[PDB]
């Protein structure tokens, strides 16, 4: 085979005015083969959410986007935990409001 | 619209 | 400008438990409209974008039909490729295939395509004279004489100039006011300091379609995109993207960096400087 590693990013659909509603965004890429575990954590507890089709780019290389509605407050985490095979633990990225 | 193929390798 | 539609087929045999999954998607330039899945109840072709939906139910009758028959020959494509590598059953193998036309601002048909890959790596592709094929390897080369054979570059050819430009042009008109419209970006520089000597000069463009964007700084004038972190451009959720573009800078200096946005919807370049 040919495995690629899962490249992820963790962001707010609309910058993170504190309190109101937002979206939260999961968005995992370049990754091959494409079986793939994710789930959006709330402080460390899966979130039901969304996850979109699977497609790819033009490299042959999968993305998908596990987004759901979220509210930013001040105190509590979220993050995203993916698995892969490429990747010996599961990946996990915490949702820094500044990217 | 989708294409009709009858693919096989 | 330039549109193109392109459909996306996913095989993916998990061979432990179950039947391959089958996945295709289908798309309208950055904008997914499409969607079926193998192992659902009674599986369908679904919408995916609004527009989309105005046409006959003649039309999602005859799309399943035609994704359920996809399914069944991309099983025995898994399989025939399996047993033409000799691969244990053992293990989980992917197919992927990609066709689309793009297609120019008055209708001039750009670039048709049809290419093949298994397990990540290119099988076999459909040439630039849509008559021809590239077989990547031996396996494939038995794969292409048996496609010779058959005909089907001149199926493929007739699809991808006729069906294809048509249908892309069908698509346009549905959904005009949402496909051919584009969104300015959103933006603004913000700034966070790390060090007492350095902070990250993070350069945001939000909320434009489509995702063709470029972003660049500018030292004084000098193209300073060396070593600027430039992020992969992602979904906002609602089918417009983002991306942004730090440069780490030394305290004080920030007043002389600067960053541009050029994207379709912008009548002139944007420039920001903090």
């Amino acid at each position: 085979m040919v495995q690629h590693s899962p490249k992820v990013q963790v962001y707010s659909r609309h910058p993170a005015e504190n309190g109101k509603p937002n979206f939260l965004n999961c968005y995992v890429s370049g990754f091959h083969p494409p079986q793939i575990d994710i789930t959006l954590m709330k402080n460390g507890k899966k979130m039901e959410a969304e996850q979109t089709d699977l497609s790819f780019n033009r490299d042959w290389t999968f993305y998908l986007l596990v987004h759901t509605e979220f509210t930013p407050t001040v105190e509590d985490e979220y993050s995203c935990q993916v698995n892969h095979t490429t990747l010996s633990e599961p990946k996990v990225v915490k949702w820094d409001r500044d990217m | 619209r989708s294409a009709v193929e009858d693919l096989l390798f | 400008g330039s549109h193109s539609l392109r459909y996306f087929h996913t095989a993916m045999s998990r061979p432990g438990l179950g039947e391959p999954r089958f996945i295709s998607v289908g798309y309208v330039d950055n904008t997914q409209f499409v969607r079926f899945d193998s192992d659902a109840p009674n599986p369908k072709m679904e919408p995916r974008a609004p527009w989309v939906e105005q046409v006959g139910p003649e039309y999602w009758d005859e799309e399943t039909r035609n994704a359920k028959d996809n399914a069944q020959n991309f099983r025995v494509n898994l399989q025939t490729v399996l047993r033409y590598y000799n691969q244990s059953e053992s293990g989980s193998h992917s197919l992927q295939r990609m066709y689309g036309c793009d297609v120019g601002p008055d209708g001039c048909l750009l670039r048709g395509y049809s290419q093949v890959s298994y397990d990540g790596k290119d099988y076999i592709s459909l040439n630039k004279d849509l008559r021809s094929w590239t077989a990547a390897d031996t396996a494939a080369q038995i794969t292409r004489l048996k496609w010779e054979e058959a005909g089907v570059a001149e199926q493929e050819r007739n699809y991808l100039e006729g069906t294809c430009v048509e249908w892309l042009a069908k698509y346009l008109d549905m959904g005009k006011e949402t496909l051919l419209r584009a969104e300015s970006p959103n933006t603004r520089m913000t700034r966070h300091p790390i060090s007492d000597r350095e902070v990250t000069l993070r350069c945001w463009a939000l909320g434009f379609y489509p995702a063709e964007i470029t972003l660049t700084w500018q030292r004084d004038g000098q193209d300073h995109t060396q070593d600027a972190e430039l992020v992969e451009t992602r979904p906002a959720g609602d089918g417009t993207f983002q991306k942004w573009a730090a440069v780490v800078v030394p305290s004080g200096e920030e007043q002389r960096y600067t960053c541009h946005v050029q994207h379709e919807g912008l009548p002139e370049p944007i420039t920001l400087r903090w």
